């Protein structure tokens, strides 16, 4: 027994207030939350296949004030259908209002609430950049292992309505049938390389033929080309990425063939940038409602 | 009712429209360094991992 709507309606409290006013729910509210969205997780395939219509969001990164600006903009669950590319944690100053209320959201909304993995979904990077840190702060380590095993469990990639190819990173050389996609078991931890290791972390390059060395030192970087084959074989329209910030929220690539989308506006202190959601409507016409960056 | 299963896709070139040069050349190269330089999470894993090795061993 764990009170959804009770734990939804605190964590949306604080919507007009000045951006950093903390909700402080309980220890086993927050476990609770991890174990019933596991669960969900684990009962749904690894590879969603989506229906339009429903928007969009790439990385947050712990900028809860900003995850409350797109669910305004866009209506708040259930008014829309969401689907979000991972990066939910770390780099941000609310990790854990963050997580909470969109772990809230898919245990209630199961079938209209959707979330893939990103590359911060995962121990080998939360150590280090901010989640740890937070649960330690606020909770204890125990809380932050839960959430480990959790996050193990996250979808890795949608298709929606067989034309729209989603997932954090980008492609990988090892993805040649999208059966491959759908054998990787679950729980599982994000290998150093090979194909779950690559549509966490690739990125597109404009200067690249094929496939190159990625600055990150962690997969590879592909060229246009790739990306055009990849549609082409595989009768796709899109493909729709997250990963890299970009200055006005989304970005083109190849033709417009794929797209690069970011959430978080005036990324962690560090970056002016926009950030974006896209919208995609019934016959899937897709267009993008902007965060601008603050004045 | 649900979107969750087991046409083409085109853009509204006028939401896209709502949405070179010397200095601005400058300030795309500007960014691209800072975001390199961001992103760093590949230099950290394997001490990640010796941090969390330890920290079992704890127990």
């Amino acid at each position: 027994k764990l009170n959804i709507d009770s734990i939804i309606q605190r964590l949306l409290e604080v919507r007009g207030s000045k951006p950093g006013k903390n909700v402080q729910l309980q220890e086993n509210e927050i476990r609770g939350l991890c174990l019933k969205s596991r669960e969900i997780f684990l009962s749904q395939p690894i590879l969603l296949e989506l229906e339009a219509p429903l928007k969009i969001c790439g990385d947050i990164h712990g900028q809860y004030y900003d995850l409350l600006r797109l669910f305004e903009y866009g209506g708040f669950p259930p008014e829309s259908n969401y689907l979000f590319l991972g990066d939910y944690v770390d780099r941000g100053k609310q990790s854990l209002e963050t997580i909470c209320l969109l772990l809230a959201y898919k245990i209630k909304y199961p079938e209209n609430f959707f979330l893939l993995r990103g590359n911060h979904e995962c121990a080998s990077i939360n150590r280090i950049y901010g989640f740890y840190d937070e649960c330690k702060r606020r909770y204890n380590i125990k809380l932050w292992k839960t959430f480990t095993d959790c996050f193990n469990c996250l979808p890795i990639a949608a298709i929606v309505d067989e034309k729209i190819f989603c997932c954090h990173g980008g492609l990988s050389p090892d993805l040649q049938s999208m059966e491959q996609i759908r054998r990787i078991m679950r729980p599982t931890d994000v290998p150093d390389q090979g194909l779950l290791c690559d549509l966490l972390w690739s990125d597109p390059d404009k200067d690249v033929l094929g496939w190159g060395e990625n600055d990150r030192g962690v997969s590879f970087t592909f060229g246009a080309e790739v990306v055009a084959k990849f549609l082409h074989k595989h009768d796709l329209d899109l493909i729709c990425r997250a990963h890299q910030v970009v200055e006005d929220g989304y970005e083109f690539f190849a033709k417009r063939q794929l797209v690069t989308l970011f959430s978080a506006p005036n990324y962690c202190g560090e970056f002016d940038n926009a950030g974006a959601m896209m919208s995609v409507d019934e016959t899937l016409m897709c267009s993008f409602q902007i965060l601008k960056p603050a004045e | 009712k649900g979107i969750l299963k087991n046409k083409s896709q085109k853009w509204d070139e006028m939401n896209i429209l709502a949405t070179l040069s010397p200095e601005e050349r400058e300030k795309k190269r500007q960014f691209e360094m800072k975001r390199k330089l961001h992103y760093n999470e590949g230099l950290n894993i394997k001490l990640a991992r010796q941090l969390i090795s330890k920290d079992l061993h704890d127990d």
